């Protein structure tokens, strides 16, 4: 179409342990049309500083993008990935579950 | 390693509003980014984006600097020649996706090369396996292709995908050989999670392997299992590796008749993980 | 190593 929504994956770049500095990706991938908007959320509240890859795209033209930012998880804190696209009546917003 | 590639991948999307498209390029030798360009950074040139090619002196960064800006500017004006051709207002943004490269064999000689082109994610023109002639999706790019039959504008690209293409593939394959030309076995584990007192999740794990390319495989007394199973897309670490996993759906207490298969570059025989 | 040339459409 020139419309596809984003498959999104929540998760840490090591296994998760309390106290160990790591880091929280939100993989976004095969959306179409580009522009969208991601957030990496710590206890609900916007992450100010995250960081993002190279607009880049698949065989099939749609495309990916990694969100990340360094975090310290602790046992309390709870993170997510928060995207909007044209594809959403509203914000989707993908919960971290250390498990994934 | 040996098969390889060089890929280039260029995005453009217009900004009807106001000033010109946004452009970004990025290359790759295999699933390893080596550089990029983004209109909207500060440096408005070509960047490294690994060590191995910051070896590059001024001759090179001036001139892929050059290039990009020539590729950056092609897109604009093909952004303008296809709303016109499609016969568009001026209050929509669009796209144009241009992915090109070519691929070596374990011997480092040329396999195939590539030119692909698409117009707001669908294809629109592409060069052919031959690398002699075009394949138009549409009376638009059938224009296109007989503008580009007349100026010769295969010859020239093949040129460049049988030539510099391949042979700047085998430089910094070379200059980068520590990295590019290493395989990084996946680092394999099982995962079982209760999804209730009668079935559980066996997950499957490969973790921080390079390059990109891996099979993971769920089997019942040794023959392939797809139902009950789920895979996901592989997904960048973020380090330059790459993970994945893959999922089934048990009862409980018959873990141990199913068997996850992982095969990889990196690994001389496929791994075999039982619970 | 980037394509010399790119013919517009
Ligand atoms: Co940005
Ligand atoms: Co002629
Ligand atoms: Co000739
Ligand atoms: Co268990
Ligand atoms: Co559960
Ligand atoms: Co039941
Ligand atoms: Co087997």
């Amino acid at each position: 179409m020139i419309q596809r929504t984003p498959k999104i994956q929540v998760y840490s770049r090591h296994p998760a342990e309390n106290g160990k500095s790591n880091f929280l990706n939100c993989y976004v991938s095969g959306f179409h049309p580009s522009d969208i908007e991601v957030d990496l959320l710590k206890n609900g509240e916007r992450i100010e500083k995250v960081e993002h890859s190279d607009l880049s795209f698949s065989k099939d033209w749609s495309f990916y993008l990694l969100y990340y930012t360094e975090f310290t998880p602790t046992e309390k804190d709870e993170y997510a990935c928060r995207v909007n696209h044209v594809t959403l009546s509203q914000p989707k917003i993908v919960k971290w579950d250390r498990d994934m | 390693a040996g098969s390889h590639s060089m890929r280039y991948f260029f995005t453009s999307v217009s900004r009807p509003g106001r000033g010109e498209p946004r452009f970004i390029a990025v290359g790759y030798v295999d699933d390893t980014q080596f550089v990029r360009f983004d209109s909207d950074a500060a440096s408005q040139r070509m960047e490294p984006r690994a060590p191995w090619i910051e070896q590059e002196g001024p001759e090179y960064w001036d001139g892929e600097t050059r290039k990009v800006k020539a590729h950056s500017q092609t897109h604009r004006v093909d952004l303008g020649t296809l709303r016109g051709c499609y016969n568009q207002s001026e209050a929509g943004s669009h796209t144009v996706q241009r992915m090109y490269g070519c691929d070596v064999g374990s011997d480092w000689r040329f396999l195939r090369g590539y030119h692909q082109y698409a117009y707001d994610g669908k294809d629109y023109i592409a060069l052919k396996e031959d690398l002699r002639s075009w394949t138009a999706a549409d009376m638009c790019a059938q224009t296109t292709k007989h503008k580009w039959e007349a100026a010769h504008v295969a010859e020239q690209l093949r040129a460049y995908l049988e030539g510099t293409c391949v042979e700047w593939l085998r430089r910094y394959l070379e200059n980068g050989k520590e990295t590019l030309q290493r395989t990084d076995a996946p680092k394999t584990h099982m995962t079982h999670h209760a999804v209730s007192d009668h079935e559980a999740t066996l997950r499957c794990w490969a973790l921080s392997f390079y390059p990109a390319e891996i099979t993971l495989t769920w089997q019942r007394d040794g023959e392939d299992q797809t139902q009950d199973t789920e895979l996901v897309e592989t997904r960048p670490a973020g380090d330059g590796t790459f993970q994945k996993w893959v999922a089934v759906v048990v009862p409980s207490g018959q873990e141990q008749r199913y068997t996850c298969h992982v095969q990889h570059e990196g690994l001389p025989k496929p791994l075999t993980l039982r619970w | 190593n980037l394509v010399p040339m790119v013919a517009t459409v």
